[PDB]
DNA sequence: GGATTACACCCAAGACACCAGGCACGAGCCAGAAAAAAACAACGAAAACGG
RNA sequence: UCGUUGUUUUUUUCUG
């Protein structure tokens, strides 16, 4: 009902800088609270530059729920979306 | 954190830095609510459960 | 001096009232721009 | 004329900026605090 | 020309627009700092004094 | 023996 199906998804595909702040917001905080690592890491030790090292890599397990103005709403999984 | 602080910050779209910044920063609190008459009139005793 | 002085204020609450009426206005997903309500304002922000 | 007190001390109580009417003071002169006068204002509770 | 059908019309009654005064509100930027000041009149007890 | 609290109310002269 108000879920949008896969096959018509109309939103921009990329990724609006807000988005892409409250990903590396929450996954940071995930990771840096004994959460799992999708990636290896190598030298960093912030859990921040982890979070942008995961989404560079799209590598985030994290589904953008994306409310439009009626109410009805459509998803787009943080693989499938356009990163600048 | 005056008024036009809280217009400069939306304008930014920071919102959970202005949540946090008048709850956790500044004078948070917790209550409790009946959801029938939707009052916060509920006698709550949390050692008594 | 005077003018300084009292040109501050005035503009300070200009800014004041502005910001109170279009402190609610959203760019939503659509393309439109709708305040609280829903109600739209422009078809597409800036018409670009 | 003591109902009338009573519904004065109320309406008081209740705001102290009725126009047209003397106001309630303390015993230092002050004019008192009615809810309305603290919730209107930069001071009161909304823009305070 | 009295009688007879035909009607002219108008004027007081009543509904309404509105009315310009008056009459109220009611507002009049932001953050920060320091020192300096803040009720009392009368009353009946109750220790007080010389009688 | 952890714990451990410090006024309001106005007015004033100032700072950017
Ligand atoms: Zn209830």
């Amino acid at each position: 009902e108000l879920a949008i199906l896969k096959e018509e998804r109309t939103t921009t595909p990329y990724l609006t800088k807000y988005e892409r702040a409250r990903i590396l917001g929450t996954r940071a905080l995930q990771i840096s609270m004994n959460a799992p690592v999708l990636v290896d890491i190598e030298g960093e030790t912030d859990p921040l530059q982890i979070a942008m090292k995961e989404l560079s890599q799209r590598k985030i397990p994290l589904v953008i729920r994306r409310y439009l103005p009626d109410g009805s709403y459509e998803d787009w999984g943080c693989d499938e979306l356009i990163v600048d | 954190f005056g008024e036009m602080e809280r217009d400069c910050m939306i304008a930014h779209g920071a919102a959970g830095f202005l949540k946090e910044r008048l709850m956790e920063a500044s004078d948070a609190f917790r209550v409790h609510v009946c959801g029938i008459c939707g009052l916060m009139s509920v006698i709550a005793n949390l050692k008594k459960n | 001096l005077i003018d300084t002085a009292v040109k501050t204020a005035e503009t300070g609450y200009i800014q004041r009232r502005l910001v109170k009426a279009l402190e609610d206005i959203m760019v939503h997903y659509d393309g439109t721009t709708r305040n609280s309500l829903g109600d739209i304002i422009q078809f597409l922000y800036g018409e670009d | 004329e003591v109902e009338q007190l009573l519904q004065f001390h109320v309406a008081t109580y209740m705001d102290n900026d009725i126009a047209g009417q003397p106001q309630a003071l303390q015993k230092s002169g002050r004019p008192v605090k009615a809810i309305r006068a603290r919730l209107k204002g930069k001071e009161g509770r909304l823009r305070g």
